[PDB]
This record gives structure tokens, sequence and C-alpha cells, in this order.
């Protein structure tokens, strides 16, 4: 039995280790890792540590032991809200800006305050916990779980239990995700984590400085992921106490927020050592508490904060652009492009908007589309340098005619983008009214809809913008300088 | 405005 996991994790060490397969075969290759991470599954015993209690059970726990460390416990309570799960729901009337939520540095789980644990030994020895705080977290999170009389227990036994990130799903709920941007993602993290899986699992039986640690008697698949998932869904940046630099946190009570969407108004005060929230709208009593998260792509919040938020202002899909070295204008657009801080090569973002792209996209698509003699004027002569610093504004164009060729080729290949889609828009829209799935279907199937339909808009925003430079040059009219 | 901006689940690399 024990020595049946260390030959199956060292199958999947040596499987996950293997560079990757091409991209025809990243399927099968994700089927193949996940038949071994759940043979590995079935055969332990689940979570290490399981708590007695319900989640709702101990919530008084957090509320007195953030109060007795100087945080705010009053003007709300925890409730189980059936599309978010556990959030905050106001006991007060609290209005916009309004500073309802402050919790104070001691309380927080923090990369210092791993080095300083019993995962310390080992901390100072691995090169992969040094490197990534995030995987410091997750071991932090775990040992302090296994260790019954840790400060952060009130914080522990109040986190879910399970996670609606890609690492849970199913086969098949995975698979409508073939043929999109966002797969790529889910296998790499699927193999990312049983990858450190497989290598923690056997760091931690051949390191001395892991004997104390309570993951030398069990460390199962299901602590991983639990932790990783943890981790990943609430994880924070922070200055250090010093303030010199930035570090990774987990942040009890405040992290129980739902999203919605606004702007940051949580921010980090460091005289008094406390991160601090202030009201994102009015918020009556009874109403739930939302916080901004972030300005990420439904993409991220789906891989990264397992779920799909619905009318996210946000969103964007990626575009994968670069001069072509067989182009024989390569050495000048390279020049212009470096002038101007932007890379030969690299990968852009589309957007929901109108425009669907940003002062960097547009540099460089005015670029990849300059003649040569366009070209020298970037490159010689005294205003050179600030036809350089206006190649981001849509309001000082290099020519017309470079326009109507930038969005005609990006119009071109937002449609073939299109073309490489398994489904179309209306039969996703089909599958959702007509077919009864999961929340986890459903976040996928969203997810390649949206897709799909950034793209579209980028198609429709560019022909209008085409047409709009276009009669720009048929009517002669001057270029605005 | 804010110094030192919180994001919920802030996006790491994870390798
Ligand atoms: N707008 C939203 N819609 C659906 N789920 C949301 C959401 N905002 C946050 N969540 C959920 O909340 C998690 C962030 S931590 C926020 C508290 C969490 N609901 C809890 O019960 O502990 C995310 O992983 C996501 O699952």
């Amino acid at each position: 039995s024990p020595k049946e996991i260390l030959n199956l994790t060292s199958e999947l060490l040596q499987k996950c280790s293997s560079p990757a397969p091409g991209p025809g075969k990243e399927w099968e290759e994700y089927v193949q890792i996940r038949t071994l991470v759940e043979k590995i599954r079935k055969k332990q015993k689940g979570l290490s540590v399981t708590f007695d209690g319900k989640r709702e059970d101990y919530f008084p726990d957090l509320m007195k032991w953030a109060s007795e460390n100087g945080a705010s416990v009053e003007g709300f309570e925890m409730v189980n809200f059936k599309e978010e799960g556990f959030g905050l729901r106001a006991t007060r009337d609290i209005k916009a800006e309004e500073l309802f939520l402050w919790v104070p540095r001691k309380l927080l789980m923090t990369v210092e305050s791993a080095k300083n644990s019993v995962l310390g030994p080992l901390y100072s020895q691995d090169r992969i916990l040094q490197a990534m705080g995030n995987i410091a977290l997750a071991f932090h999170l775990l040992c302090e779980r296994a260790s019954p009389n840790s400060f952060w227990q009130p914080y522990i036994q109040t986190l879910p239990s399970e996670y609606d990130t890609p690492l849970y799903f199913e086969e098949d709920e995975v698979r409508y995700l073939q043929s999109t941007q966002a797969i790529h993602d889910v296998f790499s993290q699927y193999k990312n984590t049983a990858r450190q899986y497989a290598y923690f699992y056997k760091v931690i039986q051949t390191h001395p400085h892991a004997n104390k640690l309570p993951l030398k008697d069990s460390f199962t698949y299901e602590d991983y992921r639990w932790a990783v998932s943890s981790v990943m869904t609430r994880q924070n940046q922070i200055p250090t106490e010093d303030g010199s630099r930035v570090t990774l946190a987990l942040i009890p009570l405040w992290d129980m927020c739902n999203h919605t969407n606004g702007l940051i108004t949580t921010g980090y005060n460091l005289e008094d050592d406390r991160c601090e929230c202030v009201a994102l709208q009015d918020f009556r009593a009874g109403e739930q508490i939302y916080i901004f998260y972030g300005t990420r792509s439904n993409a991220e919040f789906v891989i990264h904060s397992g779920f799909f938020f619905d009318n996210n202002s946000h969103d964007r899909v990626k575009i994968k652009l670069g001069v072509s070295k067989s182009d024989r204008l390569y050495a000048m657009k390279a020049e212009v492009l470096a002038r101007a801080g932007i890379p030969t090569s690299s990968v852009f973002a589309l957007h929901f908007t109108e425009p669907p792209i940003s002062a960097q996209l547009l540099a460089f698509l005015r670029v990849f589309c300059m003649t040569e003699e366009e070209l020298k004027e970037h490159l010689l002569g005294d205003s050179a340098i600030d036809r350089i610093f206006t190649l981001g504004n849509s309001e000082f164009p290099v020519s017309w005619d470079n326009e109507v060729k930038l969005w005609t080729f990006l119009e071109d290949r937002a449609s073939l983008l299109l073309k490489t889609y398994k489904t179309t828009i209306e039969e996703d829209k089909s599958v959702l009214k007509n077919h009864d799935l999961s929340v986890r279907a459903k976040m996928a199937i969203k997810l390649r809809l949206g897709e799909k339909e950034i793209l579209e808009k980028a198609v429709k925003s560019a022909a209008v913008n085409r047409e709009y430079y276009r009669q720009q040059m048929e009517e002669k009219a001057p270029l605005p300088k | 405005t804010l110094k030192y901006p919180i994001e919920h689940g802030i996006v790491t690399n994870w390798d």
C-alpha cells in the first residue's frame, strides 16, 4: 500500500515532467494524466484532515478570533447565497466609500509566516518553494490545517472544502472546451498540479528537514488540489511590513466577499499595518456586500477563481502576432518596434470594447502594415521620435492607407480565428437553452461562447473602422497631425 | 488613489 503510492507518484512524476507532446496530442496527454491522478485518488483517503462541524459552525470562532486581533466584526453576517456561495450580508445600511472592513497583518497568512512556521527548514532547502510564493502558501495552509493548535485554525476551519476550478471538473466538462484558447491553460494547470504533487510527495519523504511536518504522515492528492485551489481563488499581493517589496497573503474575513463589477476599493494601510476596504456602493441592510476582484477576464475567473462572471466588462481573448522573418522589411519593422518598446512578436489581447485593441496593439499593427517609406520616417530625422511617440494614439494615424490595411488585416485574422472553433455561437446558445447542465458544465460552455462573441465583435468593429478610414482616403481628408 | 490596491485572487504563475 505504502510502496504502491510511491510507485504511482514516481510514474506520475516522469509522466508530468515529460515535455509537451505537441498541441495535437495535448488532449490525449491530459486524459492519460487524469487516469493516473484518479488511480492515486481512489487509493487515498481524501483530505488528510477533516473537521467534525459544518462550515457555518465555525464562523463564530472566526469572528471572535478576528475581533481579539483588531479586525472589524460588526455590521455584517455570513450567509450561504445560492449564486456565489457563502458571502457577507449587511446588517445595517452601509454607505458607499465608508470604511467598513479592516484586517490587521497579525491575522494574515503570508510567505513570511510560512518561512517562520514548521515549514521553515524545508522552505530553506527547496528551490521551488523559494521561487514560488503561491506554492509556499499552499503548503503553509496544509501544515497549519493539520496542526490542531495553529493560530490560524479559526480561518482554516471556515474555508471551503471544494472549489469550481477546472481541477475539479469531470472529463466531459473539460471536453466542452476543445478547440478553444482556454483549454490549453486548463491542460497546463492540471499537468502542473499533478507534477507538483508527485515532486513534493517524494521531497517530503527524502528530506530530513520535513520530518517534523504532519505531511510526513499523510499527504494526499486531495490535500494538494484543495490547497492550491484555496490559494489561487483567494490569494492577494500586499507590501511587506518594511514596505520595500511585495509578498503574497491570504486575508481572512475580508476574502469572504464575492465579486461584482466596479473598481478596486481595498487597499493596504502601511501606517496602521492592516488591509482596509471601503464600500464599493451603498449596501442596505439585508443586501450582499460585494467587492471588485480586479479587471480579470472570464477565462482567468474560471481557471483561477472558479467562476464565470456574466456581464464582465473587462473580458478579452488572446491574439498572437509577430513580424515574419521572411518579411523583406523585417529589420526596419523590428527596429521601429524596439524604439517604441514593443517586442517583434507577442501575445496581445482583443477586448469586448470599441476599439477592441489597446494602444500597444494599435502601434504594433501600424508598424506591421507600414511601407518602407513610412518606416524610414519613423527611423530617420528630427521628427522620427515624435512619430514613434504617437504610434499608439488612435487620433494620429500614420496614413489613411496604413489604417485601412491594419483594420483589413484584423478583420481577416479575427474571422479566421472564428473558423477554428468546433461550434458556432448559435449552437452554443442552443446548448445552454435546451440542455440541463451542471454549474461547471455551463462555465465551460459560456467560456467557449464568450471567446467567439469577442472575436465576432472584433470583426464588426474592424470592418466599421476600415470603412471610416476608407472614406477619409477617398475624400482626401488632411491627416490630423 | 489607492497606494496599495489589493486584488482578490490575483493571478500568479504556477510554472
Ligand atoms: N460573482 C460571483 N459569482 C459566482 N461565484 C462567485 C462570485 N464571486 C465570488 N464567487 C465565489 O467565491 C470565491 C471567492 S472567495 C469568496 C467567498 C466564497 N464564496 C466562500 O464561500 O468562501 C470564488 O472561488 C467563487 O467560487
